[PDB]
């Protein structure tokens, strides 16, 4: 809608421009993992 | 570094004990080790300078402050210390004072350097140099401590700086530094960031130390060091404290409790809460695995009194008796009533189970009544302690200072213990009775106060300077940072919180109204102080909420405020048949346009009000065909102050004929030509005109205040055509004296100018910008065609004919000036359209447009004679 206003003789581009399908999109999930402790956390160690 | 130094000392029996210079440790040795550790290694690491300070020098300094007494002042080892600090270790902890910020884990080692250099700078057998050092890493060191570690040396200082002594002129300037630096850490709610918010003893020190400072001020004599030394104190500590703030030579005076009588009926109640006293003593020694054995044993943890209160004896029961009889007995004394009104709501061996006082809770009114009995245990002890000392001839201790001086956490143990007694007392079904305030209120109170005085003694002819030299500053600062506060309503919040209350209004409007009166007709008499005060006029005429003490208010300030509404008028009129051109005309062109920039138009100016303006418009507009030097030199103050009024007046005075349908005439509760004269006038005089002269009342005076009028109506109908045609004989008339020299004039007509402008019609584009770029693009074409013939003869005439165009670019630089600000806000309205639908009047005008650029870009001259007017002119 205000691509022309603004943005067009600049020499922007669209982001998804000559693009077949739709962009894929990720969202965050708030849903609990259980997952490896980092070998470098800030808090917590874990020793062998 | 670190090796220990053989100070005097004195035998208590002869004379004092003196080392041998000759032949023992010396600091000279010392200073050639912290010079090479300077010049070689360095100090890069907080830590390493934490742990040099720790061990190196801390020591050496707290050596030279104990000498520092007058027996030893004079000794040879105080003179070689002093000269060891002032010489090698000072400098070096000064050029290090960067790496202080964030040392948050060692707060108990950097306030033991804090008091110490302090007292450094009070020593007496010290040169002038050595305590400008002195001073100087004292306030280097003070400009990156975090704000919360300072509290103690502040405390020092509201004990030290109100006397107002010989030695106060350094401690001031600290002040003076602090506050400007950390005045969000105590004024915004949420505080400066990283550094969180104030608490409330710092509010009280500061408060003190304000109203201490101004009532040792008030009384001093005249001297022109100390009131410049002192004035900017005191603004940076009233511009640091919150307006709306309320606040909740240690001479401890405890109450007199030897003669006051416990009732017996209350014998019962010391008994119950000895024995509680005793069960809470016993459980948490118990639960410490503390148990009873016949000795007193740290290490094997053993008491003989852990055993059950009912195995004590009546006098070894005293040591939990005597503590709270002597509790009761100052509660007896200052008449608080103490009266029965409800029901009295494992390890090897004794195991006293005391009840929870946890969730005993304890209204506002004893929790003020357990502070009360706190204070009384810290004056009680203080009282003991300063007669012990001064009996068995010891030092001093750091709890003899006034307990309203200590922290919630110094206070805790004598909090802990008045809480649990009143606690208990309603656990025991007992009650227990006793039987404004904000800072601006007593500012301006104190404010008025010294007005009136000053009248006074104005009405007469040490005060008066006091006057001029404080309160002058002091008011401008103050209100300038504070007019927002007042400015707020409940209904409407402007700041970042809190709104004055009503009270507070009235007496800045009476403040005001006050000062416009003692100022009147006596300018001159306050001299060189004439300027200043006008400039408060000003802060104040800002600052007033007219609107709410006009709807609701007491007589007094409403009849002020008319009387000098009808004053100002009265001046007006004497003035058109010294004094007006000065003061009265600034104060009231800002008082109007703050009312109309505020919309407070439809409720101020109303009843006799719009007769006085009435009056000053008839006034104003009378000059006319009058001519003379005296009017050429006045008119653009008058007609600012007319475009003001216009602005500001409620009533459509230019159109009389609806005069019925407005609701905020004076008529539903004579001599200026109506609008359509005007704008026929002004349209026919557009034409065939073309001359500043022999019309300056109309382009002075008449088109501000057209360009004043019409935007204000526009909003309640008078239609967009009016704007429009107003417009376009604007730019004609300033098209029509492009050639003129002297055509000052133009600078300012371009400013009233510019609110039309947001309302104007496209067509206006096609048939007046582009003739007028046009003739501006042929005279800068024409011109540098002119300076580029000249410049190609290149011969050494050519300096006859340089000036001659260094001046015609001048008059060019002016002209373009006036057009181009007002061309810059049209196209941000219309240029999306332009991007819409292709227009070929917006590419012709960016084809003049370059050519000018290009014509600017390519000349040297243009850029010079640009820069020289801009710096000139004093334009943004």
């Amino acid at each position: 809608r205000f691509f022309a206003i603004c943005g067009l003789q600049e020499g922007f581009e669209p982001f998804a421009i000559n693009m077949q399908r739709p962009v894929t999109t990720w969202f965050s999930k708030s849903l609990p993992q259980f997952e490896a402790v980092p070998l470098e956390h800030p808090h917590y160690e874990v020793s062998r | 570094i670190s090796l220990p130094l053989q100070i005097p000392t004195l035998g208590k029996d002869g004379a004092l004990v003196q080392p041998k210079m000759s032949a023992s440790f010396v600091p000279d040795h010392k200073a050639s080790m912290v010079l090479f550790l300077d010049r070689v290694y360095g100090i890069e690491n907080q830590d390493f300078l934490l742990h040099v300070l720790d061990v190196g020098f801390l020591p050496d300094m707290r050596a030279a402050a104990s000498l520092d007494t007058a027996t030893f002042s004079t000794t040879e080892m105080a003179l070689a210390l002093n000269r060891y600090l002032c010489l090698a270790v000072l400098p070096l902890i000064t050029k290090c004072a960067p790496l202080f910020a964030g040392t948050e884990h060692r707060a108990i080692m950097v306030d033991s350097m804090l008091h110490t250099v302090y007292r450094l700078s009070r020593g007496r057998s010290l040169t002038k140099a050595q305590r400008d050092v002195i001073e100087e890493c004292l306030m280097a060191l003070c400009r990156y401590i975090r704000p919360s570690m300072l509290q103690h040396l502040l405390r020092r200082l509201v004990f030290d700086v109100p006397i107002l002594n010989e030695f106060a002129k350094m401690p001031l300037k600290l002040l003076t530094n602090h506050y400007e630096r950390c005045w969000k850490y105590y004024c915004l709610p949420t505080g400066w960031a990283n550094f969180g918010v104030t608490s409330e003893e710092e509010l009280h020190l500061t408060r003190k130390l304000f109203w201490g400072i101004f009532d040792s001020l008030a009384h001093k004599k005249y001297d022109p060091e100390l009131y410049r030394m002192a004035m900017p104190c005191l603004c940076a500590i009233a511009g640091a404290l919150p307006p709306d703030y309320v606040d909740a030579n240690f001479d401890p005076r405890p109450v007199e409790t030897l003669n006051v009588i416990i009732p017996e009926k209350l014998d019962s109640f010391i008994n119950k809460f000895a024995e509680y006293t005793h069960e809470k003593w016993a459980f948490d020694k118990i639960q410490n695995n503390w148990s009873y054995g016949e000795n007193i044993d740290e290490e094997l943890k053993t008491h003989p009194m852990l055993r059950p209160y009912k195995t004590f004896s009546e006098k070894d029961k005293e040591i939990y008796r005597w503590p709270i009889k002597e509790s009761l007995k100052a509660m007896i004394a200052w008449e608080w009533t103490i009266e029965k009104a409800r029901e009295g709501e494992a390890r090897e061996g004794y195991n006293p189970q005391p009840p929870d006082l946890s969730g005993v809770t304890l209204s506002r009114e004893l929790q003020a009544m357990a502070e009360q009995l706190a204070e009384n245990y810290h004056n009680t002890w203080g009282r003991k302690k300063k007669q012990e000392l001064e009996a068995k001839g010891g030092g001093t201790h750091p709890l003899l200072v006034p307990y309203d001086t200590l922290t919630a956490k110094e206070k805790a143990r004598d909090r802990e213990k008045a809480q649990e007694l009143l606690k208990f007392l309603q656990m025991n079904g007992y009650a227990v009775t006793r039987g404004e305030k904000r800072f601006a209120f007593g500012f301006l109170q104190q404010l008025l106060r010294w007005m009136d005085i000053s009248q006074e003694f104005i009405a007469h002819l040490q005060e008066i300077k006091f006057f001029a030299k404080i309160l002058l500053p002091l008011i401008n600062q103050y209100f300038t940072n504070h007019c927002l506060y007042f400015l707020s309503t409940p209904a409407k919040v402007l700041g970042s919180g809190g709104h004055a209350s009503n009270k507070e209004k009235e007496m800045i409007t009476s403040l005001f109204c006050k000062l416009a009166a003692l100022v009147r007709h006596r300018v001159s008499l306050f001299g060189t102080d004439a300027p200043a005060v006008v400039n408060c006029l000003h802060i104040l005429a800002r600052s007033l909420d007219a609107r709410t003490v006009m709807k609701s208010g007491p007589e007094i300030v409403k009849a002020g405020l008319r009387s000098f509404f009808e004053s100002a008028s009265e001046d007006i009129e004497k003035m058109v048949e010294t004094y007006t051109t000065v003061a009265l005309l600034p104060v009231l062109t800002t008082l109007f346009q703050h009312i109309a920039q505020h919309q407070f138009g439809d409720d101020v100016i109303l009843d006799d009000v719009q007769v006085s303006c009435y009056r000053t418009l008839c006034s104003i507009y009378s000059l006319g065909t009058t001519r003379n030097p005296y009017v050429e030199k006045l008119r653009p103050a008058l007609g600012e102050c007319l475009a003001r009024l216009a602005a500001a007046m409620p009533v459509a005075f230019l159109e009389p004929q609806l005069n019925e349908y407005n609701a905020c005439s004076v008529y539903t509760t004579p001599d200026i030509p109506v609008l359509e004269r005007l704008m026929a006038d002004i349209g026919g005089l557009a034409e065939s005109g073309a001359r500043y002269t022999e019309m300056p009342h109309v382009i002075e005076i008449t088109l501000p205040m057209l360009c004043s009028y019409l935007p204000r109506w526009w909003e309640r109908g008078v239609t967009s055509d009016h704007l429009n045609s107003l417009l376009g004989n604007i730019l004609r008339i300033i098209v029509n004296n492009l050639g003129i020299d002297e055509a000052s004039w133009m600078k300012r007509l371009a400013v009233f100018a510019q609110p039309i402008v947001s309302r104007a019609r496209p067509e206006l584009l096609h048939s007046h910008f582009i003739p007028t770029i046009g003739r501006l693009r042929k005279r800068a074409g024409k011109v540098v065609a002119e300076e580029e013939q000249l410049r190609l003869e290149a011969k050494a005439e050519a300096e006859e004919g340089e000036l001659l165009v260094r001046d015609e670019f001048s008059v060019l630089c002016r002209d373009l000036y006036a057009l181009y600000p007002l061309l810059i806000r049209y196209v941000d309205n219309n240029r999306a359209h332009w991007l819409t639908e292709p227009n070929p009047s917006a590419e012709e005008l960016f084809r003049m447009v370059g050519e000018i650029f290009i014509y600017w870009s390519k000349s040297h001259n243009f850029k010079r004679e640009e820069q020289n007017f801009v710096v000139q002119n004093e334009i943004n």
